[PDB]
RNA sequence: AACCUGGUUGAUCCUGCCAGUAGUCAUAUGCUUGUCUUAAAGAUUAAGCCAUGCAUGUCUAAGUAUAAGCUUUUAUACGGCUAAACUGCGAAUGGCUCAUUAAAACAGUUAUAGUUUAUUUGAUGGUCUACAUGGAUAACCGUGGUAAUUCUAUGGCUAAUACCUGCGCACAGUGUUUAUUAGAUACAGAACCAAGGUGAUUCAUAGUAACCGAACGGAUCGCGCUGCGACGGAUCAUUCAAGUUUCUGACCUAUCAGCUUUCGACGGUACUGUAAUGGACUACCGUGGCAGUGACGGGUAACGGGGAAUUAGGGUUCGAUUCCGGAGAGGGAGCCUGAGAAACGGCUAC
RNA sequence: AAUUCUAGCAUCCUUCUGGACUUUUACUUUGAGAAAAUUAGAGUGUUUCAAGCAGGCUUGUCGCCUUGAAUACUCAGCAUGGAAUAAUAAGA
RNA sequence: GAAGUUUUGUGAACCUUAACACUUAGAGGAAGGAGAAGUCGUAACAAGGUUUCCGUAGGUGAACCUGCGGAAGGAUCAUU
């Protein structure tokens, strides 16, 4: 009540993180460019995704030597939201990380090459009109691009250069165009698109197909445009975002740990 | 037509439009009547005339008196699920609504569809869109329809 | 203070609701400034979000546009001459939206002898054009001009904005209020 | 494990309860008790009352240093380091409890074209003595009052990212307030004269005519013709939110059947008020609204849900209590400051 | 060849290049979205076990298993394929 | 821009009356069950010595009795 709470509490946080629900009673609270269960913290990575950190102390000792960037920028807080589609630099190791959702439905820093980790993909949330009347995209990352093209529309992924700020390949929300699934059950999965139905009134969804030609849908708010049909801008995680089946799952796990 | 204290001005046309009416198009597939553009009155609370949203939701229902001064009451009806006897209910819910003039002649024991807008007064959150004329014989309240 | 709520008041079945907590300062209303003629005076009130919203008590003049013409002057108020609500508005001069007030009328009869130069009661050529352009005036304005007043809709709240802004009468409206003027009398 | 034995008769077969039996990751209590791992614990009745101590404070190269402080390096404005004090930010989170409360709260599900939002992230912007404007305030020094406290007066100095003013092109910006034009779209054209964006708008935005000062357009700070970032503040998104809001859902009770209204009950017009929508409130006007599918009223040893116990299936009972909402700080009421409180480890009153 | 689903032909629409019409729902199917903890449950010798979400290989050192922590479950509401059943509508 | 002050609204607290709710005293009256054995009958169970019982009415120490209309749960499934 009566104003915003400092506290977040473990448990009661996103199970995609996987903090464990021993070893503490709450657990580090992410605002930035991404929502609270739409993102991951920079502390979370550091301790419990790259283990480099053992304690929370130690991240801040690692934060405050300037060392983390992120989309060529450094952020000294901890509990900054890292969140999908976002760039991480460090410049010693000289490893860059670029952040996707893994298959199974979690965050995981994909390891990426030094040219590659100059741009990175933003899909526009809309485009409207500023003052003078100039127009203005926005961006899922809350970033607001200025002077487009007239060509570029709603709901589809604009390549940043980063270096400079200025836009450079577009891409279409068109059938044949790769989608990759960023929220709800089937997120972590990218197929083309098929189709999509408009329902004139809310919640606009779209089916769409794996390369193992298995078909599933999500709304539109979810999908996000990599790149062509086949092919894509970015490089994938492992697996690609097919998503294997619930006995393929377990025969390749215990098949792994034999040895 | 001028019945008031205040003069009822339609807002939307301005002015210098003193010949010119002003019609709103409400989207979400229904169709502006005919007379909302050829007839003459106000409305402030009308979807096709005024300045009122219709967005949300949408119900339909049966009329059961429209005694109050522009607006009705729409009885809808519903089964209930019980889960212990496996069995359903029947339940209703008198939704109050507005209604504009337009839509002449609606009689008691009609069907009606309304979306949903701002709150226009304490008990009336919905407002027409779409009527239908049909008998009813006897009492209204009685007349169970499900839709 | 002054609680907006829907916690107290009946239901619409006619049965008392129940109140289990205290008046929330986000369900506030404030005391009604009924603003009146008389030389300014104004209070800011400090609003939710840190934004202000300034109270008038007192306005004297106010900006009016003439809508035909497509001009707007500054303008000295008489008195207020009808309300559509409550007759005590009028009876205590209240400036409200939606009240009917009296106007000066020099600054539009001064405008109007130096736009047209058909008046009242190297240039030339470009009132000339300026006549073609857009004078005729109604007859029933020809008759209120005579007096020295207009008749005019306040169209700003004064209690939000703290300034009595408004248009002036003309065509159908004019003819209306003209009635319910004649009628009491 | 989908389970059954004893008791009515001189005896039998029934209906039928009483008693037995088992579980509780439910309390209490008796007797007994060697070991290690894990661990509920002033909820039940008295949301009864409280001694003492503690639970909210905070400083970077970067707001203000003349401690009549320290420290060895010795600096004609300022060597650093810093008590104290002013300024900034926090104190509205967390923690505790379950007395209220029965279409209320809450749950899932919408809406915000009906709105506010410190901070974060990203944008934008020359248009109005400019080598620099003003005078007071602590700590400190001198000095008192009172029995007594986080009580404080008089006198003398001095600061600012405190407080308040305030020129400016390279008539004239942005914002506020009203009026008002454009904001096109199912088809091709011919002759004559004087192109953003939604399912959807009065949306975004541009233009025209004026309005006010009551708001922005940097009199700020550190490292190093020239780079980096600390702080301030406006509008627009963004994020953490919050406020309302659509639909559907609850235990017992009819030895509760008719409730609601001139003092808002249901609706209409036009104000007012609010962060905005609304009988939220005020004028006039109409006579409505709910109910046998349980209105209105009463009871609860009732906060709601996620859940818990219970060995076929269907169910029955519990949920003060780890998480998410809600409400409260002896009882009620009022209010300041702030982005946010009707706050109680803030204030005023009974 | 059984068991699914689907095009034709016995006189079977079209306005276009997937949606519009077939009275309307219920019903059933698949799909969306819906916090975890708890509950069932995949994997794993916490010495066993209640648990926990860890671990396991190995004289190699930018260690590897491009490491694991799956998945289900959550009336009313939104969407969709469908020939029965049952309401409901009607009667150029 | 202080003290003081005018009129409004928000409105604690206290009091009068009334109603509703919940505990609680009461001379006397009059129930039910328990004792564990008393006094007076004998009503029912057999045709229980006037068959039993129902509804209603009146009367009497008490069980009960009688009037009117029913029932077999009767002591008759039965005879121009």
């Amino acid at each position: 009540a009566r104003g915003p709470r400092k506290h977040l509490k473990r448990i009661a946080a996103p199970h995609h993180w996987m903090l464990d629900k021993l070893t503490g009673h709450y657990a580090p609270r992410p605002p930035g460019p991404h929502k609270l269960r739409e993102s991951a913290p920079l502390v979370v990575l550091l301790r419990n995704r790259l283990r480099y950190a053992l304690t929370y102390r130690e991240v801040m000792m690692i934060v405050m030597q300037r060392l983390i960037k992120v989309d060529n920028k450094v952020r000294t807080d901890q509990c900054y939201p890292a969140g999908f589609m976002d760039v991480i630099s460090i410049e010693k190791t000289k490893e860059n990380f670029r952040m996707l959702f893994d298959t199974k439905g979690r965050f995981v820093p994909h390891p990426i090459r030094e040219e590659e980790a100059s741009y990175k993909l933003c899909r526009v949330k809309k485009v409207v009109v500023g003052p003078k009347g100039v127009p203005a995209l926005i961006t899922h990352d809350g970033r607001t691009m200025r002077y487009p093209h007239p060509s570029i529309k709603a709901h589809d992924c604009i390549r940043l250069d980063l270096n400079t700020g200025k836009i450079v390949d577009t891409l279409k929300f068109e059938a044949g165009n790769m989608a990759m699934v960023t929220g709800g059950h089937n997120v972590g999965r990218v197929g083309v698109i098929v189709h999509r139905e408009r329902h004139l009134g809310g919640f606009d969804i779209i089916h769409l197909r794996d390369a193992k030609n298995n078909e599933f849908a999500t709304r539109i708010s979810n999908v996000f445009v990599i790149g062509k049909g086949e092919k894509a801008w970015i490089s994938l995680p492992k697996e690609k975002g097919i998503r294997l089946s619930i006995m393929e799952n377990r025969q390749v796990l215990l098949k792994k740990q034999q040895m | 037509v001028q019945t008031e204290r205040a003069f009822q001005k339609q807002d939307g046309v301005s002015s210098l439009g003193r010949t010119q009416r002003y019609w709103k198009d409400v989207g979400l597939g229904f169709q502006t009547p005919r007379l909302a553009k050829e007839s003459k009155y106000v409305d402030k609370k009308c979807p096709f005339t005024g300045n009122v949203s219709i967005r949300g939701r949408v119900i339909k229902g049966m009329v059961i008196s429209t005694k109050m001064k522009r607006a009705v009451v729409i009885r809808r009806n519903y089964l209930h699920f019980v889960p212990k006897y496996s069995r359903f209910e029947k339940r209703h819910k008198n939704v109050t609504c507005h209604l504009s003039p337009c839509f002449e002649q609606v009689k008691e024991g009609d069907i009606v569809t309304a979306g949903q807008c701002r709150p226009l007064s304490k008990t009336i959150r919905f407002n027409v869109l779409k009527v239908e004329k049909n008998q009813v014989f006897g009492n209204v309240r009685k007349q169970f329809r499900l839709f | 203070g002054i609680s907006r709520d829907r916690r107290h008041k009946h239901r619409r079945t006619g049965g008392r609701m129940p109140v289990h907590q205290k008046k929330r300062k986000f369900e506030l209303g404030r005391p009604p400034a009924m603003t009146k003629l008389g030389p300014k005076r104004v209070r800011p009130v400090r609003c939710r979000g840190g934004n202000m919203k300034y109270r008038a008590l007192r306005l004297d003049t106010g900006n009016y546009s003439w809508s035909s013409q497509k001009i707007a002057k500054k303008t000295r108020l008489l008195g207020v001459v009808y309300n559509a609500s409550n007759n005590e508005l009028v009876r205590t001069n209240t400036l409200v939206k939606n009240s009917i007030v009296a106007i000066d009328a020099t600054p539009f009869k001064a405008w109007f002898r130096s736009f047209y130069g058909l008046d009242l009661g190297h240039t030339l050529c470009l009132q000339n054009k300026h006549r073609q352009q857009g004078p005729k005036l109604d007859p029933l304005l020809e008759e209120q001009f005579n007096t020295g007043r207009l008749l005019a809709c306040i169209s700003s709240r004064p209690g939000q904005s703290g300034r009595a802004d408004g248009y002036i009468l003309e065509g159908e409206e004019l003819m209306f209020y003209k009635r319910k003027m004649d009628k009491k009398k």
